[PDB]
């Protein structure tokens, strides 16, 4: 969550204030995924070292 | 928890407003005056040696032609492009030499304390002002700032609505007293770049 | 069956940091720590 | 100045920052990029970061110093329109969400084209993670843009 | 400040049921209660 | 044969390279059947056009 600060003024005597209410957002992250492959033949399982 | 979070919020605005409005305040209508607002005309403004450039002997002069009775009660204020830019000015590596690149910023210039407010002008190239103050030294025991009460949060349980009757909102209140000026004029030096047009 | 919503994706439990995060630059200033402060009780201070 | 670098822009991502980020705050660049840096004092003045016989020093401007060669550190050989060079910033607003490590997997039979036995076996593996950027104005991005 | 999502409403924590609600009907039936079960070992079962 | 389950450890995919899903396979087998239909009586409504 994020959002920020309220906005202040300079007001008078007798004065209305003026609505403040802040803004809010959500920030969001995805989980991607990788991989890799390595085939490998029957013979040079047991034939290599 | 929206009330702890909302509190902090206010702390915040209360921040971010009176930090600017001490150093850019109009001093007329409902705001208070700031520094530069009122050292603008008077006799503390100055002008750079050579127009249009920002140059080692500008400092100097800042620094001089202020009266022994407050340059040695004194202190800078600028930006932190400025103190930058003074940073840069040495190339041949004698006199000029501040402090090296890999170390923080200075505590000192010339022997007087150092610090730093944001609302202050940056640039005199990008920007469209006419003026550009970028540099003051002074006394800063004349600008007084009187502070009447501090920051106070009221809980309104219920407001009404077109019909003066409640609509189930309820409120928080804050406000907050403070007023500033200068006394003495002639115990600052502000550095005006005035770029024509 | 995978992650989308309508394939047992309503299954995944939801995760959320409910920590505020401030978006506000803000102002650092010092003239408060080189100025003068007096106490005022009224309207206008006189010197 | 254009399709050039000096010491100006390396102060000037450091200033166009707010303080709040700024105190606390990281350097990010390439090792060529550094030795720029190196070798732009010959007189001894204010760019003395160091000597030559001494290794690569850990702190600029008071704030560490970090490594990345993935980033691009040339501008003439390289025929792309932007180049990113230099950063500085509160690397705290840069969230690395974390799910997974490496995991392998051995697959004891593969098949041919026809669905049968092809005489082959493998190792399969995959590998979880996400990231992004939450605040974006905590940073500052040097791009010496080659004019065309 | 409401409930609407960009006024405030993303500070609510979200509650779930974990557990599945079978929408499916099914059936009740008890020949296998009154029925004569043997066990089989090949394709068919003669008598 | 009563509900067994079996895991698959990996699907493949049209290249015959892994694409990264897992499988779940079921099955059972029973047979029945009458040996003697004078045993019951069942009852036809034929409820024609």
């Amino acid at each position: 969550v994020s959002s920020a600060a309220v906005q202040w003024s300079w007001d008078a005597e007798f004065e209305e204030v003026s609505d403040d209410s802040p803004e809010f957002g959500q920030p969001e992250i995805p989980v991607k995924k990788a991989q890799g492959f390595v085939p490998i033949s029957i013979e040079a399982l047991q034939d290599e070292a | 928890n929206v009330t702890e979070t909302v509190a902090l919020l206010f702390a915040e605005g209360k921040d971010e407003l009176e930090a600017v409005t001490l150093t850019t305040g109009t001093g007329q209508g409902n705001q208070p005056t700031g520094i530069v607002t009122a050292l603008a005309g008077t006799a503390a403004e100055i002008a750079p040696v050579t127009a249009e450039t920002f140059a080692l002997a500008d400092v100097y002069a800042v620094y001089e032609q202020l009266a022994a009775r407050h340059r040695r009660q004194g202190a800078w204020l600028a930006n932190n492009l400025i103190y930058n830019k003074i940073r840069q000015f040495d190339t041949q590596g004698g006199a000029g030499l501040w402090t090296t690149i890999g170390n923080g910023e200075p505590s000192q210039l010339l022997g007087r304390p150092v610090g730093e407010a944001e609302a202050m002008d940056a640039n005199w190239n990008t920007s469209a002002s006419a003026d550009n103050f970028v540099l003051l030294y002074g006394n800063f025991q004349n600008y007084v700032i009187a502070d009447r009460i501090g920051m106070t949060v009221e809980f309104i349980p219920h407001l009404f609505g077109t019909n003066r009757r409640p609509n189930g909102s309820r409120g928080w209140f804050a406000y907050y007293r403070m007023g500033a000026d200068v006394v003495n004029p002639n115990a600052f030096r502000l550095l005006n770049v005035e770029t024509a047009s | 069956m995978g992650l989308t919503k309508a394939d047992g994706g309503y299954l995944v439990p939801f995760q959320l940091d409910p920590t505020v995060i401030i978006t506000s630059n803000g102002s650092l200033n010092d003239i408060r720590r080189f100025a003068r402060q007096v106490v005022a009780t009224g309207d206008v201070w006189h010197g």
